[PDB]
RNA sequence: GAAAGAAUUAAAUUAAUAUAAUGGUAUAACUGUGCGAUAAUUGUAACACAAACGAGUGAAACAAGUACGUAAGUAUGGCAUAAUGAACAAAUAACACUGAUUGUAAAGGUUAUUGAUAACGAAUAAAAGUUACGCUAGGGAUAACAGGGUAAUAUAGCGAAAGAGUAGAUAUUGUAAGCUAUGUUUGCCACCUCGAUGUCGACUCAACAUUUCCUCUUGGUUGUAAAAGCUAAGAAGGGUUUGACUGUUCGUCAAUUAAAAUGUUACGUGAGUUGGGUUAAAUACGAUGUGAAUCAGUAUGGUUCCUAUCUGCUGAAGGAAA
RNA sequence: AUAUAUUUUAGUAAUAGAUAAAAAUAUGUACAGUAAAAUUGUAAGGAAAACAAUAAUAACUUUCUC
RNA sequence: CAAUCUCUAAUUGGUAGUUUUGAUGGGGCGUCAUUAUCAGCAAAAGUAUCUGAAUAAGUCCAUAAAUAAAUAUAUAAAAUU
RNA sequence: AUAAUUGAGGUCCCGCAUGAAUGACGUAAUGAUACAACAACUGUCUCCCCUUUAAGCUAAGUGAAAUUGAAAUCGUAGUGA
RNA sequence: UCAUCUGAUUAAUUGUGGUUAGUAGUGAAAGACAAAUCUGGUUUGCAGAUAGCUGGUUUUCUAUGAAAUAUAUGUAAGUAUAGCCUUUAUAAAUAAUAAUUAUUAUAUAAUAUAUUAUAUAAAGAAUGGUACAGCAAUUAAUAUAUAUUAGGGAACUAGUUUUUUAAUAAUAUUAAAUCUCGAAAUAUUUAAUUAUAUAUAAUAAAGAGUCAGAUUAUGUGCGAUAAGGUAAAUAAUCUAAAGGGAAACAGCCCAGAUUAAGAUAUAAAGUUCCUAAUAAAUAAUAAGUGAAAUAAAUAUUAAAAUAUUAUAAUAUAAUCAGUUCAUGGGUUUGACAAUAACCUAAUUUUAAUGAACAUGUAACAAUGCACUGAUUUAUACUAAAUAAAAAAAUAAAAUAUUUAAAAUCAAAUAUAUAUAUAUUUGUUAAUAGAUAAUAUACGGAUCUUAAUAAUAAGAAUUAUUUAAUUCCUUGGAAUAUUAUAUUUUAAAAUAUAAAUACUGAAUAUCUAAAUAUUAUUAUUAUA
RNA sequence: AUGACCCACCAAU
RNA sequence: GGCUACGUAGCUCAGUUGGUAGAGCACAUCACUCAUAAUGAUGGGGUCACAGGUUCGAAUCCCGUCGUAGCCACCA
RNA sequence: AAAGAAUUGCUAGUAAUACGUAAAUUAGUAUGUUACGGUGAAUAUUCUAACUGUUUCGCACUAAUCACUCAUCACGCGUUGAA
């Protein structure tokens, strides 16, 4: 509903920033969560405007609405407010009036997701290709068995990466603050703190 | 068009005397806006919560078992000591005076109430 | 077993705090309260922090006195960080320090306080314009134009294909978005000289590109019967206009033509021309300003030079290795 | 009973708590306590009056007591 | 009276001397000029621009809620009666 | 009005922003003023041709000038304040 | 000047002479004129006006050597204080720089559950909130056949209620200049040790210059993630730096000229030619892609791999059994649009008011809602059913996904080591797209190799590498070439070189020269 | 029947 | 396009320097008239165009959007 | 809570009467109609205004002043001028 037009109470101008190249191997929003088939970015990290996203959504919908129990999950919201000073002004007196909303999209991230009752995969693939024709990146069809993109030419299965109880790890190799707290909890300090 | 071209020269506000360092009575161990760092052994805290030197020693940023979730910045009177001082023990103390060995000096100090 | 206390852990700094925002805050700075109402005191301040200086910020301590607290003690204004202003000049103290021959005094010192310099390190006590009559020193160190940089813009192209297209997305059509190209335009930048008019249009003369207007070849074209066409490929050899109005580029319009392409070439072209426009000195008109004057306004008028040295080009000789 | 003097009472007024997040003073000191939000409520009462209730008891001590 | 001298006042582009701020992505008009807070600001400090501020400031807060609170009633004293 | 007219004249009046001695409006006469129309005429033009004279060119005589870092001084692409 | 046009008895034209001008006259009014030109003449004097502006500033040698920042400035073309510079000294002197130690833990070891030593691991005293990461609180976004609230609706018999709504809860999923609960490295900086002392601070007394910077790299604000842009931050160079490279080249890549010289190492970059200097392996490319200035989405053709089906496809008829799918429908039997989408049929043989439907050696089989047009709709008509054809898979079928060393696997390192863990390495190609203006322009030539056949060529492109090659532990061992010798029947066998690539600077060393300084000297004569 | 209509008031010689 | 003043009871115009829920005219209902219309006496209507915010209390106020004459005017 | 502008009846046994009475029409109901009586008045003619008969003067009216009549504007349609 509000993914292409956030309702920040205090509307305000924003700096340009940069699209996060996720050097640490994030895989956040790079996985199929809601649907069966999806459309992910394949190229370098890119900014997608609100209008472009809307058009992609519309393109996808043409295939989704005919389906029985058809659904489209829009995975990303255009949260960054872009201002643009007109291409007609001498220079930076002041800044720029609000123009459009935009989203910073990392390399591996999923944009859309679909799942119908009577949805064959070929149709879904076609729809997602047609959606990609309207967006500024280069995109890729992603199924539930197809594995998570991280880099431009690199891949990963989330099933593989290890599970860890971090409290236990902390206890094993404790910080100074934690040790101080533990000492405080002990009786030769707790009795004589005198509050 | 109104230009928000105004801002304030930032306030130099950080540690000014680091660990193991040798201070002197009355020096600024850490300007800060807030009691981010609380006065600790042998140190004093000023109006702005600035922390200053009370005894000439060695600054030591140390946590404290008694006061948890806090961080102090004291100044042991000597390096050998560890400012997270024990507790149930004598407290290091410094006399700080030179006995007037001069007859005249001693006389003046005494004779004078 | 029960009560009661003392509380302890968790949670919390989202409440609140004199006021922004951040930082801090329950060990509470926050809240209630008693007392009080004093330290919102007075001399020396070390020493740091910050820092060009002038200034500013923390502050041990020594000394005099006050307040609250059994006491430890704490208190030199507020949780912190804004809340301000030099000197000079007067003023009112205060001072007991000078006292111009002496004594007084006048006045001046010293301390205390005072009102603004917000273009807020304050040029004086006190100062707006216009110049197309303009002048000098300069800068091109920051605009004019032309080159460059750039490619939003502009110009063209491509992928995809919603939607037209009788019936069919791809005969022809092609939105919004997408990806490029281009380096023509409107920009943007100030990097060229800013002693580059070639001052923006015409004439003379063209050169070049091809992103082909015609002409030649050729695919498709329920939307090729034929003829007209539409659309696309190759293709730049040749050719691509004369008037009415307008300074005009442009456009409308007439009459034509096979067609009347699109550009580049310092928006091709004056040391080759014109000078109508934009253009200084006169001038008037509407509007603006108290006015001088002004204006993207409209209008009458209005000064351009140069014997070619080099390169280049057009011809023409001489010399010469033949 | 009742009369005169004399007085006394009645000038009718909140806090009774070291009060504690209503409004009142914002500098000092000393002592003490914890807020807000939210939800189940409740004459009028409702989205929005006030008011009530909204974590855990190991251990420790005291008192009674089988 | 009025004229002249002197003083005083009014008035004045008649005229004379003067000044007409700077920042500005050429200039001008606009806008601004001091303080404080965050980001920018890249885990010490510092950090710019006609940068973003839902920005904030040129302060505000005090003479106070007093007084009473131990020797008392008659009467006699003054070893506290 | 012209084949066709952003000009001209007439007229209309949402007079961006006319108006009465900064004079209003309308004529005659005048104007080296300006705009437009007609006729006549033209080498202005279609389209230039021819001719005369003064140069220009060659010989003799006298004999300048602005300019000039030094020059053994081509083309194109690229280059570079 | 000429041609022309105009006044030509008048406000006419002119001669001689005079008057009025430099705060200043004259002006039928133009800033017009006042002696070749005035919004105010000329001369002399003030007077060397004044110039934050412009230009100029003259010999040589030596040693050091900047800045273009901050602050304030009627200040932004200036000037002052600092920042950066120089000279000459000073010492209670190492305070300067750099690095290490500092810590956590494990093993063993020795003492007394202890705490020393050793060794190993760990981004290892202290401070911080960037990247990173994350969704906690805060700021935002998503999704629920959830619930609940009331409702929008809903039969019914207002309730119940049912397919919508909002919020909020529940769960799950995300991002952010001004959020950071996890959280780097760089960094800030501590004491002592250590190495720099022919060296650093620090301090004394003096001189400056600069306060227009530029580019390049990185993280940013602005700008359109435009600019040789603009605003700072950081690093370097330039500025002020000659040299080699990058065709040419302020800033990039190397590297710092004292004077030589030119033997030895080299740097960056290169080694077909131009043009100093080379030979190899192994892939891949065929496009001159390319060869020192990498142009895209997309299409195509390939290539691997992974599935599934594979050794059973083009070739080959038949396209059928509900079916003519159902509805509406002039028209619709495939395709009219809507709508629906799977089911029967298995010969050799049959009636209007009753026997699942049987396992017969097997009903079943999407093997088609004619793929899809066609057509008035059908018919016609292609039509899923699918093959012949297999020394079999080991490998040459289709339908895709894919374009990867994460995972898995292989190769290797590291620890205990008879192979235990951890780290590292290993996964696509070509064409098209292709695109302006003096002239083709990889710098130019030109480069992709071919037996026969020269001593003889065979990238000069791209990818990964070598200095012969393979082994071995830079140094080798082996051997194969390459060479040449030998002495024998062009071969033979033995021998030996030699396998150390090369060019390459004004770098370095070397070899001489100069000056300076510290340290020793030698000689001659504040000794 | 022809046949929808009617409109003004102000203050003295 | 941020950027100055104006958005009222049916109509017009209010009010001003707060101490607020006005005016006629039109309209409805009487009356007057033979019947109108004047005239006369009786009632109607303000969200004083929307958000939020303040002194005890803003039509008023602050604090800016959905609305009214607008903004081009260093050209060689 | 004696009822605004405005308006109605009545001049003598009348008005007024919180004085009653009767009848007709009713199977039946009078705050109405028509009759009866009891008590029983003030105020007055002098102005305007209105309606009438008598008279004056005027009179463009005559279904007669609720007459009649006039010009502009607005509508539609002829003719004839200026240009």
């Amino acid at each position: 509903k509000h993914e292409y037009a956030p309702r920040f109470k205090i509307v305000q101008k924003k700096q340009k920033g940069r699209v996060p190249v996720r050097t640490g191997g994030s895989i956040k929003g790079s996985t199929l969560q809601f649907g069966k088939y999806g459309l992910r970015l394949k190229s370098e990290g890119i900014r997608i405007s609100a209008q472009q996203l809307k058009e992609a959504d519309n393109a996808i919908m043409r295939y989704v609405r005919p389906l029985n129990n058809g659904h489209l999950w829009r995975r990303l919201c255009t949260n960054v407010a872009v201002c643009i000073k007109g291409n007609e002004t001498r220079m930076g007196k002041g800044k720029g009036g609000f123009d459009h909303w935009m989203v910073r999209v990392p390399t591996g991230k999923i944009l859309f997701e679909i799942n119908g009752d009577d949805l064959h995969e070929k149709v879904a693939r076609e729809a997602f290709r047609k959606a990609g024709t309207k967006l500024p990146g280069v995109y890729e069809f992603v199924s539930l068995d197809s594995l998570v993109r991280v880099g431009l030419h690199s891949f990963k299965n989330p099933k593989d990466d290890p599970v860890k109880n971090f409290y236990d790890e902390n206890a094993k190799k404790p910080s100074k603050k934690y040790l101080n707290i533990l000492k405080s909890q002990e009786p030769q300090y707790k009795l004589f703190r005198g509050r | 068009s109104r230009t928000s071209m105004k801002d304030s020269a930032g306030r130099r506000l950080g540690p000014k005397k680091y660990e193991g360092q040798d201070v002197s009575t009355g020096e600024i161990i850490m300007r800060q806006r807030g009691t981010k760092f609380y006065p600790g052994e042998n140190v004093g805290i000023g109006k702005d919560h600035s922390i200053f030197a009370l005894e000439p020693g060695v600054v030591r940023y140390y946590l404290d078992p008694f006061h948890p979730k806090r961080k102090f910045i004291g100044v042991a009177l000597r390096r050998d000591l560890k400012l997270p001082s024990p507790h149930f023990e004598p407290t290091v103390r410094r006399f700080g005076r030179f006995e007037l060995t001069n007859k005249r000096a001693a006389y003046k100090e005494e004779n004078s109430i």
